[PDB]
């Protein structure tokens, strides 16, 4: 029902050990989420996923498929 | 045409439901909304005056004691106009400083090719469609993105005859038997030829070179 | 970045009496927005990190058997050892950047130990996966394969690369360790990260010693007038101190917008490099640095980014 932050103390949130992209920021790497007999939930932030490359000298990776994606950004003027 | 026709109907779907992608725009609205509402509300304050009414204070009081409450509401007002004015100028020198990054994706993006990454969108630059927008613009980024991957067997460079020959335009990729010449972006496999590839050096100086023949097409013209 | 900061309304202006807390229903809604100011800069702090220092969301880790080209590549690599994971220059990096009277000092959102997990993500990005890991899935090219196509943008062929490999290797691990050398002796080139911290600290230091001078008042002290001074004669005195605390309050926020537009346009420069120097080739002259594009290198640095750009002269 309580948890020490590096900004301070926090009461009225649960910690959990699960680590994925939240919604309301706190600081100190500490971020604040609502999910689900539902509550608000502390963790750590999550960076994304977990990919390691393989590595030789004889080994090449050459694509053969393609995707044209649209993306949409927004510049005021 | 299968992959291209689809794409701009995900658009399509993507702004008819969620609202929060053009939320920077409305960012725009709602901050000269608190800007406009800022100098009504500064009206109803006293500023150390007893009332803030004008003709509450000088048809109320003497005018030696007027003189000093008016100048007190009229000062309070001076200051409300010097928060007001000099936010408008911090807040558009955002704005034009996104309006030249602006002008310079309708120049670059739009009517030519770019070579930029995380510039004209994610990925190799094709081209760029704009679309008009209330206080803005709207970007539709057409982008090149590989997708399927299939690791292979390289080599720098083939030894033939003893030099050591050198790829032009290309990689040297394997299947495990035999050496294709393909290219970064996709596989297409050729055949090994003199003019794919490039003669310079020996075989000694080349770490990781392999034996290969050379296919040359004028040898089967000399008796035909 | 900057130095995110918040005002108190209440305990800056008045000296913690009743008569000077009733006097600003009156003034209302003059330190309400000023701090609403300085709440949308601390929004904006948060949003440079997330555009400079992580470019993409995908996080590369380095193979544990190391040999790449006959390099020495452990000076930008983080060290297992230690708990906390920085290089070997950032440790240089770190170490040459150097009472509560209501005013308080956020803390940051992202942290400098997970600065140095996007650092040690986009260098294995780098070196492993050639200049298709931001542009699309990470693909494996070797390093020996790397460096002649990279060549190839500045009009240099493949005979220079395969021969003279062996003296690629005298001269590139001589000219990084002038590097490590230069900025442990001198702290003058962390110097435009040094005023961040030295701007922050004139703004602080600006308006705690506003509330030593009189503004016009004969005392500075708000329990000397109600204590002395009839209370006709006190609300003349007492709402000079008022006013004068607010017009330098009212300089303390104008100053942090200013400074927050000279930050925006550090930011959106140094992500606008991170985006073409880091993740790509650029064939432009003085903006991956000085001739030649080759690679470039990211660092963690407090408050800011260290690039190391690799040149072709």
């Amino acid at each position: 029902n309580v948890f020490q932050t590096r900004a301070g103390c926090l009461i009225g949130a649960e910690y959990v050990n699960n680590s994925y992209e939240c919604d309301i920021p706190i600081g100190a790497g500490i971020c604040a989420s609502y999910q689900t007999s539902q509550s608000i939930i502390a963790y750590t932030m999550s960076l994304g996923a977990e990919n390691s490359v393989a590595y030789s000298n004889n080994s090449i990776a050459i694509p053969t498929n393609f995707t044209i994606s649209v993306t949409t950004e927004i510049l005021p003027v | 045409a299968n992959q291209f026709n689809s794409a701009i109907g995900k658009i399509q779907d993507s702004l008819s439901s969620t609202a929060s992608a053009l939320g920077k725009l409305q960012d725009v609205v709602n901050h000269n909304a608190q800007a406009l509402n800022t100098l009504v509300k500064q009206l109803s304050s006293k500023f150390g005056a007893i009332s803030s009414v004008l003709n509450d204070i000088f048809s109320r009081l003497d005018p030696p004691e007027a003189e000093v409450q008016i100048d007190r509401l009229i000062t309070g007002r001076l200051q409300s106009l010097q928060t007001y004015v000099t936010q408008q100028l911090i807040r558009a020198a955002e704005i034009r400083a996104s309006a030249n990054l602006a002008a310079t994706k309708m120049s670059e993006c739009v009517l030519g090719q770019s070579k930029r990454v995380d510039f004209c969108g994610k990925g190799y630059h094709l081209m760029s469609f704009p679309q008009s927008a209330p206080h803005g613009v709207v970007f539709l980024h057409v982008t090149y993105v590989p997708a399927q991957e299939k690791n292979f067997t390289t080599a720098p460079a083939i030894c033939h005859d003893g030099k050591a020959h050198f790829p032009r335009e290309g990689v040297f990729v394997s299947n495990g038997t035999h050496w294709f010449v393909t290219q970064r972006n996709f596989y297409e496999p050729q055949i090994i030829t003199t003019d794919n590839t490039f003669v310079s050096g020996n075989c000694d100086v080349v770490i990781g070179i392999v034996n290969n023949t050379v296919y040359d097409p004028l040898q089967p013209e000399l008796d035909s | 970045s900057m130095t995110k900061t918040s005002v108190d309304c209440t305990m800056y202006i008045c000296g913690d009496s009743t008569e000077c807390s009733n006097l600003l229903l009156q003034y209302g809604s003059f330190c309400t927005q000023l701090k609403r100011a300085l709440t949308g800069i601390a929004v904006e702090q948060d949003k440079n990190t997330q555009e400079v220092f992580a470019q993409v969301k995908q996080i590369y880790k380095t193979p544990p058997i190391k040999y790449f080209g006959g390099f020495n590549f452990s000076q930008i690599l983080p060290d297992p050892s230690k708990p906390s994971k920085r290089s070997f220059i950032e440790d240089l990096l770190f170490n040459k950047v150097t009472k509560f009277k209501g005013l308080t000092v956020l803390p940051p959102l992202l942290t400098d130990e997970m600065i140095a997990q996007y650092t040690s993500a986009l260098l294995a990005g780098t070196i492993t996966s050639g200049w298709t890991f931001g542009a699309g899935a990470a693909l494996q090219i070797p390093f020996a394969m790397q460096m002649a196509y990279r060549f190839n943008g500045i009009g240099v062929t493949q005979n220079v690369l395969y021969e003279n490999q062996k003296l690629i290797a005298n001269q590139f691990n001589s000219a990084i360790g002038k590097i490590q050398d230069s900025l442990s002796s001198t702290a003058s080139a962390l110097g435009k990260l040094q005023d961040v911290v030295n701007h922050n600290a004139q703004a602080l230091n600006t308006l705690v010693k506003q509330l030593s001078s009189k503004f016009g008042a004969i005392s500075s002290v708000l329990n000397d007038i109600f204590s002395r001074l009839d209370p006709p004669e006190a609300e003349v005195q007492i709402d000079r101190l008022i006013t004068g605390r607010l017009q330098s309050l009212q300089t303390y926020v104008t100053q942090q917008l200013i400074r927050a537009a000279e930050i925006r346009a550090s930011a959106n420069l140094a992500a606008t490099k991170m985006s073409e120097c880091v993740l790509g080739q650029s064939k432009r002259v003085d903006f991956c640095g000085k001739g030649y594009h080759l690679m470039s290198f990211p660092q963690s640095a407090p408050h800011g980014v260290v690039f190391l750009h690799v040149t072709y002269v």
